[PDB]
């Protein structure tokens, strides 16, 4: 539809800036807790304004909202800067979602809200339950585990591209990198929202 | 300084009471207030001078307060009571030999400045 | 802990012996100035530059008010060695050497501290130290007189402030101190008891402005969780129900800056007061006035904006009951219990002039209380931008502080607390300063039984 | 950065008995006028272009203007 692919990146921003505030990989001084960033969030979200970086993480929801089909799991990868190693694999789905099947019904907007509610709370909680040493030196980048995609080769092909609409979608299928493809695995709520499955867990190195 | 190099400078300033549909018209209008400013350290002696002064034109009718508004709320100088136009015209240019205006200062050199009162003074008084 | 040992101990409230499913309704609230009356300070509904009439119709209108008292309630010409106190206003006979009534207004230095078209820093240069000098001109708009004395200071008759001054003369250009004068009061409204039947009637000024911007929590916290549960389910067991009224905000609804805010998170704020608003008219009902930061008209006549802090749950409210369960009132507003009249100011009218344009008068909450008072005593013009409207501003009848007094008035948003009461001829004023609510909140009970006001700390 | 004033308006506040601060301003606004005159020339066109040519060049100064 419309509206829920609104909430679905109203939920990622949440996700992601929450997560990069409880990795502490920019400063906590930087972050307010807040409900607008373009939009009405659920809770109130520590987000740090530093308009270079919410432009790139509005960004990166909106490209990974341009595919939504070909998506079942986004997720957020966590590195080092010492090694290249995954520290955290925050899981996220895209399962059964209203926008592939394009269903008007239902809205239920407090519903909604009150799930992703529940789900943010639950990523707070597993968020402070693992403790902090060695807080700073460490990093961000991005995943998703889709069952079904390919777009890199649209760059190809001797294109002639001529709107604003396929500009970006030429720099959603750029900034996307196939990349080559365990140690603990711990448990997250997830929202049971009718149409919005986001069955969301967590993984530690 | 310690010898005067040259050319202290004084410039002279109007107002307007004009037709209000209207631009000013010197051939038809007056000037109630002068206004003067030699305000540096190029003239030496600086008693009365380098010093701005004020001077009035009324029709000596005291009653409407004009003289005592302006001694008691503004401190600049103590302001020259002056009538009879030409009379005042006659002690501005007294007040121009007391002084030195080697530079005659002004803005809009032949229409609201000097020339204006020049001109002025030639077709009406 | 024994935290929790003290509820333990505490298990003679069972129920507060409550039936619980019975409501005790507390106020008997009479609230007669919602319908029988036109507000002044509302706005003309044919309605729904300006400044400059307004001075000199606020000028003329205090001139012929106390022309009436200078030797009516103040000075008889027999003393003084009959020096004339006659009636004379102008600069030109107050050179004369008996002392008279110099009725005028003070403009002597009101300019700001904080701050490039107009260059005004280079202006300001100017501004600093001339207005750090503390020294009083008086201006009848007929000349400026000079003043020294003791009251310069202590009496903070910092702008618009139509005075007498009585001083051994012994210059035209100065005088000392000695005396002032004041508009002739209009007259006692008269204060209720109701002996017959005490209702030990409600007490409540309580809420100076939630405010609330989206960009902190700290100001979220401390509403919807103390709050709108003192009023009812936070108990004092069980006295603090049966002092608390109806809800009363003056100004700062939601904070904001004008510059930086949006439609969707100007609604996020509204709706998050709806819910507020919501949660607590089943309880306590509610009367609520603009502003200051939320939307406004910025001015002390300022049209109340109806139908936009609600959501839709909360809107048909309006529609379904007029005026009593809520409604839209201005910056000031004449509460009147069957004559217990009280004034509302959101705060910005004595907070402009006591840290924002005062560079002098100053000899922080003992100095800020009395700005309020001697805004209360004179009704004059307060602020750098009154009245502030296109059609309308002021008709002869409705002065943004009024001549009309009450019997407290309301001012918001202080640092501190401060709760003084003060007996005029009149009548008796209590001083009201309650301060914003990210300084520690302070929050207030205030009038109808005895007269008495009673802070709370909800920090 | 001055402001400038209308001669209509200027005539409105000059002529008649309105109040103190209509005299104070059309005073001081025409004594700014020429107290900026006098540094502008201060400034620009006496020390910078002209007077230094006359003491070099030997022509008197109005010449050279």
């Amino acid at each position: 539809n419309r509206w829920v692919e609104k909430w679905l990146r109203v939920y990622l921003k949440c996700y992601i800036n929450l997560i990069l505030f409880y990795r502490n990989v920019y400063p906590p001084q930087s972050f307010d807790y807040t409900t607008y960033q373009s939009f009405n969030l659920p809770q109130f979200v520590p987000i740090n304004r530093h308009p270079a970086l919410i432009d790139y993480i509005e960004e990166l929801i909106l490209d990974v909202l341009s595919k939504l089909t070909h998506v079942y799991r986004f997720s957020i990868c966590i590195i080092n800067k010492k090694n290249d190693l995954c520290i955290e694999k925050y899981v996220l789905d895209f399962s059964e979602l209203q926008h592939v099947d394009k269903d008007d019904q239902i809205i239920t907007e407090t519903e909604v809200f009150d799930e992703f509610r529940s789900s943010l709370n639950s990523l707070i909680m597993h968020l402070e339950k693992l403790p902090k040493v060695n807080d700073d030196t460490i990093t961000f980048e991005a995943v998703i585990n889709a069952i079904e995609l390919e777009l890199g080769h649209k760059l190809d092909r001797n294109r002639r591209v001529d709107s604003l609409e396929e500009k970006a979608e030429i720099e959603r299928d750029s900034n996307w990198v196939k990349c080559q493809e365990k140690i603990k695995l711990t448990s997250l709520v997830g929202s049971d929202v009718g149409p919005l499955i986001i069955h969301q867990f967590s993984e530690k190195l | 300084s310690s010898v005067h190099d040259s050319l202290t400078h004084l410039t002279l300033e109007i107002h307007a009471n004009t037709r209000s549909d209207k631009i000013p018209d010197p051939a038809i209008d007056e000037v109630s207030m002068i206004i003067w400013c030699l305000e540096e350290e190029t003239f030496p002696l600086d008693l009365d001078i380098a010093y701005e002064g004020i001077m009035i034109v009324h029709k000596a009718s005291e009653d409407s307060t004009f003289p005592t508004k302006i001694q008691h709320c503004i401190n600049e100088i103590p302001v020259m009571f002056y009538e009879s136009e030409f009379e005042m015209f006659e002690a501005l240019t007294d007040l121009v030999l007391l002084l030195d205006p080697d530079i005659l200062s002004g803005f809009e050199i032949h229409n609201f400045s000097w020339g204006y009162i020049i001109e002025r003074c030639q077709k009406i008084h | 802990h024994m935290d929790a040992l003290l509820t333990k101990f505490n298990e003679d409230r069972s129920l507060q012996d409550e039936n619980l499913s019975q409501p005790r309704t507390r106020v008997r609230i009479v609230d007669d100035n919602l319908y029988n009356k036109s507000n002044p300070f509302q706005l003309c509904y044919k309605k729904r530059s300006q400044y400059y009439h307004i001075y000199q119709y606020r000028l003329k209108t205090f001139r012929e008010r106390v022309l009436k008292e200078c030797d009516k309630r103040w000075d008889a010409g027999f003393t003084l060695n009959g020096q004339l106190v006659l009636k004379k206003d102008k600069v030109l006979d107050i050179q004369g050497n008996q002392p008279c009534w110099c009725v005028g207004s003070i403009y002597c230095e009101m300019k700001y501290k904080p701050n490039t078209y107009g260059a005004p820093d280079l202006t300001k240069s100017y501004t600093d130290k001339e207005g750090g000098s503390d020294e009083i001109m008086l201006e009848d708009e007929s000349g400026r007189v000079l003043l020294v004395g003791d009251f310069i200071r202590s009496t903070p008759f910092i702008t618009g402030v139509v005075v007498g001054i009585l001083g051994m003369e012994a210059e035209a250009g100065t005088f000392q101190v000695l005396d002032i004068c004041y508009p002739t009061p209009l007259p006692q409204n008269p204060f209720p008891a109701p002996i017959a039947t005490c209702p030990t009637r409600g007490k409540i000024a309580l809420v100076s402005g939630l405010n609330l911007n989206n960009t902190s929590p700290d100001r979220l916290l401390r509403l919807e969780i103390l709050r709108e549960f003192l009023m009812g389910r936070i108990n004092n067991k069980i006295d603090d129900i049966s002092l608390i009224g109806r809800l009363l905000i003056c100004g700062n609804s939601v904070d904001f800056d004008i510059k930086s805010v949006n439609k969707d998170e100007l609604m996020i704020s509204l709706t998050e007061f709806s819910k507020f608003l919501h949660n607590i008219l089943p309880s306590i009902s509610v009367d609520i006035m603009p502003g200051t930061n939320d939307p406004s008209d910025k001015s002390l006549p300022q049209q109340p904006f109806h139908k936009s802090l609600f959501d839709k749950s909360l809107e048909s409210y309006f529609n379904g009951s007029n005026k009593e369960i809520l409604n839209l009132v201005t910056n000031p507003y004449e509460f009147s219990y069957n004559g217990v009249d009280v004034l509302a100011v959101s705060g910005k009218n004595i907070n402009d002039i006591c840290k924002y344009v005062i560079p002098s008068n100053d000899n922080d909450i003992e100095h800020r209380l009395d700005l309020m008072e001697c805004t209360m005593k004179w009704q004059n013009i307060a602020p750098t931008a009154p009245d502030t409207l296109w059609c309308y501003p002021y008709t002869d009848k409705d002065p943004f502080v009024l001549d009309k007094w009450p019997h407290v008035y309301i001012v918001a948003n202080q640092p501190y607390f401060g709760t003084r009461v003060v007996e005029i001829g009149g009548k008796n004023i209590k001083i009201i300063s309650v301060p914003e609510f990210s300084s520690t909140g302070m929050i207030i009970l205030l009038d109808l039984e005895t007269l008495e006001a009673e802070t709370v700390k909800i920090d | 950065r001055l402001p400038h004033f209308s001669f209509e308006s200027l005539t409105n506040m000059w002529n008649a008995k309105k109040s103190t601060t209509e005299l104070k301003t059309v005073l001081n606004y025409w004594l700014s006028r020429a107290q900026i005159n006098i540094q502008l020339l201060r400034k620009q066109d006496y020390i910078a272009r002209n007077i230094e040519q006359a003491r070099l060049i030997g022509i008197d100064f109005h010449s050279v203007y």
